């Protein structure tokens, strides 16, 4: 039985408490729900460090828009990627083009936040995304750059 | 010829035999856990203060709150022993209960006096009774000094000096 203070940094330095031997059944099993539930990928792009960016939700894989996105949202998403800030924010569909169905969700990130599924999200009853709109970044590719208060 | 260790150091009782359980392991003073506390378990502890037999074993200490460290754990016994450490335990030093679950115990002989009429349960003015083995019993007539009567009204509480009211 784990006794863990709540700050521990693993799970391994924790007061753990044995009982004897003994168990119960396999049926009670317990299962852990932890808060980051979005997967962001780079597709279509000719270097890693840049990509049209796609999340996938209802099984499915559709293309961010353009549409409410700004610099900070690229940032954080470099910073997830590891390729360090974005330089430049690409505009237009220089290098997307395609999937369709287009979701709608527009992220609102302040940016000192280090993975992108840790800002805010709000998508419903957004509008409708305009064609050729579809977000993308153009990240360093230093790994050597890190954000700073206030190029 | 030492006062020794692990003696089970009986406290907040009021007497010789009640109370908690407290004993003194490598140079520590501690309390029991009630976890499976038996009456039979009551027997060996009440046997090596050689107060006798057992009464009554109580958990959650209702006697008192024990401050120190928790020592032992889901003890139980044969109930036929003189050391108190040769019980069938579950280990050494580790508890899965907390503090308010320390244990109690009365032994055969944890005498109590009181001064009872029929209106009330504790009055200044009554009959003398006795606690034994789990018992109430009224007390002798015969050769009754007046310093003996001095003693009981000053154990009670109610006066320094009394009289024995033939009525
Ligand atoms: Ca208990
Ligand atoms: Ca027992
Ligand atoms: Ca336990």
């Amino acid at each position: 039985e784990f006794q863990c203070e709540g700050h521990e940094s693993h799970l391994s330095l924790c007061p753990v408490a044995p009982r004897p031997e003994g168990t119960c059944s396999h049926s009670r099993d317990v299962g852990v729900v932890c808060s980051r539930y979005t997967e962001i990928r780079l597709v279509n792009g000719k270097t890693p460090c840049e990509g049209r960016v796609e999340l996938k939700t209802l099984g499915a894989w559709g293309s961010l828009c353009n549409s409410h996105w700004d610099i900070e949202d690229a940032h954080v998403l470099c910073q997830q990627l590891k390729c360090g800030v974005a330089l430049s924010t690409p505009g237009g569909a220089r290098f997307g083009k395609g999937n369709g169905q287009i979701w709608r969700h527009m992220f609102h990130c302040t940016g000192t936040e280090q993975h992108m599924g840790d800002c805010p999200v709000t998508a419903l009853g957004a509008s409708l995304c305009p064609s050729e709109q579809v977000a993308s970044v153009i990240c360093s590719g230093n790994q050597s750059q890190t954000l700073s208060s206030c190029v | 010829a030492c006062i020794e260790s692990g003696q089970l150091r009986l406290v907040n009782g009021g007497g010789r035999c009640a109370g908690r359980v407290e004993i003194y392991h490598e140079g520590s003073w501690g309390t029991i856990c009630d976890d499976s506390w038996d009456l039979s378990d009551a027997h060996v502890v009440c046997r090596q203060l050689g107060c006798g037999e057992a009464i009554n074993a109580t958990g959650s200490a209702h006697f008192g709150e024990g401050t120190g460290p928790i020592w032992l754990d889901e003890m139980k016994c044969n109930g036929k022993e003189s050391r108190i450490w040769q019980c069938h335990s579950h280990g050494w030093g580790q508890q899965n209960c907390r503090h308010k679950e320390d244990a109690g115990v009365i032994c055969s002989e944890f005498m109590s006096l009181r001064l009872t009429s029929e209106a009330s349960r504790e009055a200044c003015a009554g009959r003398l009774e006795v606690f034994y083995n789990g018992a109430w019993g009224t007390v002798g007539k015969s050769s009754m000094s007046e310093t003996t009567v001095g003693v009981v009204c000053r154990q009670l509480g109610c006066a320094d000096k009394g009289k024995i009211n033939p009525a």
